[PDB]
């Protein structure tokens, strides 16, 4: 009504947030065991090689 | 070579052995060949000697 009491009004809102980060390993290892009197596959009397099983 | 399906192997020849063979008369040439036309032979023999002589 005129000539009364007035109207206000209200403010905004605001938030904050943090977070973390996994992580994730991996690993393997190689022996001479594994290389030795092992016979390549897809080839025939032939010997094993290191290379092939790191790659 | 190949041990098994998954190994290898060391492969190292062949070893061969005969056994033992005489020829020790065929080396002293003691025989004589003759070659013919049948399957049988003929051979022929002749004796001599002496006598006495008494007295007369």
């Amino acid at each position: 009504q005129r000539g009364g009491v007035r109207q206000h009004l209200a403010n905004d809102r605001k938030k904050i947030v943090n977070l973390n980060i996994p992580f994730f390993p991996l690993d393997r290892s190689i022996d001479r065991a594994d290389i030795q009197n092992f016979r390549e596959f897809g080839t025939e009397n032939a010997p094993a090689t290191v290379d092939a099983e790191v790659q | 070579m190949q041990n098994g399906d998954f190994q290898i192997l060391d492969y190292t020849g062949l070893i061969s052995t005969m056994p033992r063979v005489d020829t020790l008369l065929q080396s002293m040439n003691l025989f004589t060949e003759h070659f013919g036309r049948t399957t049988v032979a003929r051979i022929e023999r002749l004796d001599d000697g002496a006598g006495d002589i008494k007295a007369v």
